[PDB]
């Protein structure tokens, strides 16, 4: 079925599906909580209305190491820096690419093709006997994958 | 210079310490003295045929150095005094076979030395030549380790009486030199030391030494001469062969554990096998009310463990407040790390005193000796020692005797609280004849310190020390209001206090206990 | 007697009498003090708290326990004729810091106080050992209107660490110096 | 009590909590099921509320010989592990309260 | 007599009658000031206290001191019918600070003041030497209310330095002025 | 073995392992605490995406002179002095260079070839009787060598 | 120095490496404890009717090399361990019929060797020569490789006991001779060692030696003495037929798994064909109240295969629990690329 | 003693006399007595001597951490010895520190600095976890202290050490 997850990706959390934020692609799956600070713009240029911009979006998520930190902190973060990092020189010169993935929020809304530009977060959380991080907190930046229509976007929510 | 460290401490102010060891094993242990108990052991060192309170300080030493599994079938009692030791001390007899002589050295006139052997109980005779005797009673063959003694003079006292010094050392394989003890004596027979202490020598001899008697020859003792003498070593002295063990052995050592006067209210089989020695026993817990922890032969297979149970003997309506313990399978050492077997009688017995000891006021007698807190065996790699062979849950519930199945964490339960009571009876349980034990215990002990008392308030004081005793039962839980209120009434208890003449007061009192749940029923099903 | 409120007293009471302690057997100590288990009179002590914090999520919040916030120890006590807890706090204080300002060494001025359950016996067993320093003794009121009790007060102890509460003895041929 | 076992138990739970090491304990092994149950006129109890809890602080606390008509006594403060998935388990298992990274 | 109670109290009675002194012994005096030890009646004292810092390390934090934060002296005093003391602070705030706003050399206007133990002989001895300027005497109250106690009130002394308690006379040819 | 190692070393502090920053390179080796204020970035340039960026941290580490100031704050100090500082002028043209250190984090998390780009601290903290300082607080900016590879980074953490 | 390396560890102190031979094996891993399985199969070595907790350690090791799928029925097991070990251990149970015999050699009371065979499970007794033997217990027929021994004097013990070092190889047919193990060993019933080791023969095989059992005369022992002999064979071990196991060893090896007191989640067919077996198995599987992934013969077509589940008997509500396969294929080799047929019960019980 | 003393607390004599951490030496042009000679390294550490050799930087290195005991017991070894040494004579040290002082206070104080003690070696890391749990669990010390009279206070104390891997070995396998 789908590739590796993830996060709190498994309903044995017993929290609600709606407020879980989830990306996917081809091969990588991470799941995490809605968490405040969240934030999104669009806007245009103009000096005579020139044109637009693409959408953009400012995604701060918290993960906690309930029961499994390895797949739920470490494993995670390796997912997020490898999307974000591009991979343009994995041996198949005829077609790399920094890979995009796909986006859904409150499972109805969403954005099939967008980019990681930036992300960012803090190590210095408590950690475990192993060592694995108990908490963390990442910030992402994210941009749509072109200057969207009203078309494109008002009939894309649920 | 004053950097220098020597070996062992003279008489300076100083330290001396010995070299590094690294072949020492020793313990931490403190007893609370919850259940005072006893057994029949054969050991190696230490007076047999007698009682001996083993603490856990002193069984390295005083119950010998442990022997291995290959040596005999001696190792079964030191493990299980092993594992009995981490609860509370003991009483343990040690016996031994004919086989077994001490040692003794006899110094004529001039101090000449001689050696001789005789066996243990016999008593000891000095000739016309020399003057006395010394031996040692500790039980070491002195030979396998070794130990020597030394002899040199030193002041007189006021009155002018000659003082000799005696010193202590014991040798081992290696030739490892360490003096144990030295204490100075006069041969005088009026010899006093100069705190008033007793200079007499065998009375000097028995007062600081716990190792070493003596005999002197009263005719002998003013012609008595000493010498500066070294390397005093005893020799032919061994216990023998161990491994062969007399029934008379076992029942002159039954006889010691009845006529001991100390209180002990559990026994152990603790490695003994012998049929005639389970039986007198058996016997001796039927007449002392107390509580016995028979076991039988591991190599023995289900398909024979069942008729055992009847070859004891011990079926019956007496010999009830009496277990009987069966472990077939193997596991592994904890020093020699060697496949061996050995019984988990002491291992239970010590899980049920840890389980009865929390409890403050009496103790959890009606506790089950199981659960995670005291079923737990544990020893090393435990390995079934007949796969082959299977048991019979109905053969084996009508057999009495304790089986033991899969815990927690992989550990292994005793998956049993049911003693060897043949009847079907609600006695037949192992919580019900500890209620009994324990009330007889304590009306034993209330009534003695009322005993012989002025008439006309002995009836008063039975009656308050019931409700008291009551009052700890009901506060333990194990004794609750009756089932039954339209027929058995409400009440936990009942008393019936009278008197017949100027003697033989009668008391009668009923209790009603609470449950135990030793088998469980489940059902599953589905709404679909 | 037989009543089920009658039982429950009994047990109560049986219990009572026989597992309850009043706060007798105790005992306060410091290294290097003579008789300041006499002189003080009251403690206050506390190793640390441990903080949490609140997480967001969906209609709960999560806290979690991160890290011991240290506490301290405050000992409520009467002085001699001559003024020796005085003296004792001085020299403490001298010890932590140089009066000419530079930073002393934190082993040379570190004290192990101790606190020790007493026995029917009068046998001490370790209750609480800490490894303190001096810090305050607090704003102190001293006059003449104490015409019914004497002039006592208190002082606060700051542990050294909440952890690696080890100690060693100055008295040694290599002391509390280092090599640098 | 006599022995202090309530000061034994907070200890123990306190270190349960926090490793003295300073690691992060696993947050499973160290919670403790609180429970206030209703009476009833035949000494029966049932349920009135059940939280699952670890211990933070027992706070600021005075000692001294002063109580000389009372017994020295202190409160202890349990945090809830949780106001969501009030959840326990049975550490007295084959698979405990560890888990597969 | 011979219980393990009874020795244990016998001791603390003993050692208590032998080493234990009332606040008796006490002297608080001012340079330049007469009958101050008299009319002085409360003294509330405190030399500096010495601040830590936390350290995050792990799952413990290890409180360090830094440095002595200063004290104060505040005396509780009543005065006599020539309100001399008020006097005595009128000309001490005077040298402190110039009514025209300029700031005095902080020499002139500084004072020693000591607290002594007495002793049996009525000889004291030095207990605590500050030197300290005046700051403020605080939010008095007066009234005719006072109808069974007299007016009085506390004054705050704040320490010249926590660091070189140096003072000198300025009865010299060479005074407490300075060559720029 | 290794070469001089600065600040908490060895064992006898009594700390977590783990906990400990490391940097060790061919001849120095400077390992410290995991202080509060850390941070990494990660992120690339676009206009069409265009491409990537080297990764970035901000680590601020705190230093105690427990008991040897000489090994823990002076001899650390300069040992990150040293290695900042290009050494560019060593008798040696064939070859100078700034020189790069190897970073070890929580024992399982290491950067082969990092920059020191930047560092700053503060000298006011107090002293003892010599005078060496007993705290500081080091925050030290760092840089990737290369713009890594989603295949280069999210394989070599543990 | 660094630059030396040895083959074998004595006194001195280097570091070895592998040696230049034809053939290797590898078998490394950590056990699971979280999820088991049972099954019987015949391999390499191991005790006969014997169970052994298999990981990624021992798979390759104390089970063997896997064997020519061409050679006999044997494969289906050697396949199924092979794919499921890869991610998951077992409770593995093994036996061999009666046809195959270990070897054993005797030592008199001068020290003489002689060689014997005899089929596993029966015991050899010491007359009154014979003063004590040594017989081969890991099941291999001792002739690839091949175990030798080499014995000589050594120090004595503290207690100045005469000892003596023996020490046990392998050697391959290219000649490659690997020792297991090097033990300085005494007649003396209380041989202590420096560090307190036991060096008792008996005592000595049983714990420290792994794959040679000793009997020993305990009248004739105080008389025994020692020889030198190096690089002593095993002779007559022969691992006999494995493809026809009968219905009596079947089903010994069905009621030892019963009686076996270890946890399995799970039960694994590993290609037995034997109706009763799998009979015997489904019924465990019911009682046990767990899964069973039983399978079906390959080689029949669809139309008689879907008879083929009643034919065997496992229908029923006893054995609901259980699930039971087909293979109508044929995949190739990993080793001999050739057409092999194995079920997919191993990995059906790893993908669960 | 450059090594030990690198720790400042109390100093770690667990140090292994081999390696090019202190088997440096490299004086000035070395020249072997018996070129064609080698050393062999069994007869070597049965004989209890001490070999050495060339390292990689030309520098000279003693390849042997081992003591003159006869005995293959953990005696054998250099460092081990050394730390029963070490922690022999700090103790000797303190219970002359303690010596001579009334009784009912100096079980405590001896308990007091030995604990202190362990922590100390604990931090320093030279006592370390027990082999084999089986026996004595993880808990690697034991200490008791009794009485025989006015006098002789016997303590006995016994604790796990750890070790620098005298016996040295390894194995490399292959997969094909």
């Amino acid at each position: 079925m789908a590739p590796i997850a993830y996060g709190v990706y498994s309903q044995a959390d017993g929290v609600s599906p709606y407020l879980k934020v989830t990306l996917t692609n081809s091969q990588y799956q991470v799941t995490g909580y809605i968490s405040q600070g969240a934030a999104m713009n669009m806007a245009q240029n103009w000096e005579v209305w020139e044109g637009g911009t693409p959408p953009t979006f400012t995604l701060p998520v918290t993960f906690i190491a309930l029961n499994n930190p390895f797949i739920e902190v470490s494993g995670a973060i390796a997912a997020l820096t490898a999307m974000i990092s591009p991979e343009l020189k994995a041996a198949n010169v005829g077609g790399q690419i920094p890979e995009r993935v796909t986006l859904n929020i409150g499972r109805r809304i969403n954005i099939t093709d967008v980019a990681i530009q930036d992300l960012s977060f803090d190590l210095d959380a408590p950690r475990d006997s192993n060592g694995y991080f108990l908490k963390n907190t990442v910030n992402l930046q994210l941009t749509g994958s072109s200057i969207y229509n009203s078309s494109d976007i008002v009939r894309a929510f649920q | 210079s004053q950097y220098s460290i020597q070996q062992s401490l003279g008489n300076a102010s100083g330290v001396a310490v010995s070299p590094i060891n690294a072949d020492a094993t020793l313990s931490t242990g403190v007893a609370l003295n919850s259940s005072l108990w006893a057994g029949i052991g054969v050991f190696a060192r230490g007076k047999p045929f007698t009682v001996l309170a083993v603490t856990e300080s002193n069984y390295e030493d005083v119950l010998g150095e442990p022997l291995k599994p290959s040596s005999g079938s001696q190792f079964e009692p030191i493990r299980h005094v092993y594992e009995a030791i981490q609860q509370t001390s003991g009483y343990v007899v040690r016996a031994v076979p004919d086989d077994a002589k001490f040692p003794i050295i006899m110094f004529d006139e001039s101090g000449e030395p001689a050696y001789s052997a005789l066996p243990y109980g016999s008593e000891i005779e000095l000739d016309s030549g020399e003057a006395f005797a010394i031996y040692v009673d500790d039980g070491d063959p002195c030979i396998s380790p070794t130990r020597e003694l030394t002899i040199e003079t030193a002041t007189a006292d006021s009155a002018g009486n000659e003082r000799f010094l005696l010193k202590l050392t014991q040798t081992t394989s290696l030739g490892v030199v360490t003096t144990l003890e030295t204490h100075t004596v006069s041969l005088a027979e009026e010899a006093k030391d100069d705190m008033g202490r007793l200079c007499y020598l065998p009375t000097a001899l028995e007062a600081r030494s716990k190792y070493l008697r003596a005999v002197v020859n009263e005719e002998l003792i003013s012609t008595a001469k000493v010498t500066n003498k070294k390397s005093l070593a005893f020799t032919g002295g061994t216990n023998g062969d161990q491994s062969k063990i007399s029934t008379a052995a076992y029942l002159r050592a039954v006889k010691v554990l009845n006529n001991a006067p100390y209180m002990y209210t559990a026994v152990l089989g603790l490695g003994c096998y012998d049929n005639a020695a389970i039986t007198a026993l058996g016997k001796i817990c039927a007449d002392r009310l107390i509580d016995g922890f028979f076991d039988v032969k591991p190599t023995l297979t289900y398909a024979e463990a069942l008729p055992a149970v009847e070859d004891t003997g011990l079926l019956g309506t007496d010999y009830v407040s009496c277990s009987v313990y069966h472990y077939p399978f193997s596991c592994k050492d904890k020093w020699t790390q060697s496949r061996v077997v050995f019984g988990l009688s002491g291992v239970a017995y010590a899980a049920k005193a840890r389980g009865v000891k929390k409890n403050s006021d009496v103790g959890g007698w009606h506790y089950s000796p199981a659960g995670e807190e005291r079923a737990v065996i544990a020893r090393a790699s435990i390995q079934p020692l007949y796969p082959e062979d299977t048991p019979d849950e109905e053969a084996m519930v009508k057999g009495r005797l304790n089986k033991v199945s899969v815990g927690t964490s992989g550990q292994m339960i005793i998956d049993d609280a049911l003693t060897c009571c043949t009847q079907d009876n609600y006695l037949h349980f192992q919580h019900v004849p500890s209620l009994m034990n324990a009330i007889s215990r304590f009306f034993v002990q209330l009534a003695r310190q009322m005993k012989h008392s002025p008439d006309g308030i002995t009836a008063a004081g039975l009656t308050k020390g019931m409700t008291k005793l009551l009052d700890r039962f009901v506060a333990s839980g194990a004794l609750v209001a009756p089932r039954d209120p339209d027929a058995d009434g409400t009440e936990p208890y009942v008393l019936k206090v009278t008197q017949a003449e100027f003697d033989k007061w009668e008391v009668v009192w009923a209790c009603c206990p609470t449950g135990v749940a030793r088998r469980i029923q489940g059902v599953p099903l589905l709404i679909k | 007697g037989v009543g089920e409120r009658e039982v429950g007293k009994l047990t109560s009471i049986i219990m009572n009498k026989m597992l309850f302690a009043q706060g007798w057997q105790f005992s306060v100590e410091v290294d290097g003090l003579e008789g300041a288990d006499f002189f003080a009179k009251d403690i206050t002590y506390h190793d640390y708290s441990i903080e949490y914090e609140t997480i967001k999520i969906g209609g709960g919040n999560i806290l979690q326990p991160t890290e011991r916030s240290p506490g301290q120890i405050t000992m409520m006590v009467r002085d001699t004729v001559d003024g020796l807890v005085l003296d004792w706090f001085k020299t403490a204080k001298s010890r932590v810091i140089n009066p000419d300002g530079t930073g002393n060494i934190p082993s040379q001025y570190l004290l192990n106080v101790r606190i020790y359950r007493l026995l029917s016996s009068g046998l001490t067993k370790l209750e609480n050992e800490m490894t303190v320093f001096p810090v305050t003794t607090g704003d102190v009121t001293y006059a003449r209107d104490q015409v019914t009790e004497f002039k006592s007060f208190p002082m606060t102890f700051a542990l050294h660490s909440t952890f690696n509460q080890s100690s060693s003895s100055l008295a040694s041929l290599l002391g509390f110096s280092f090599s640098l």
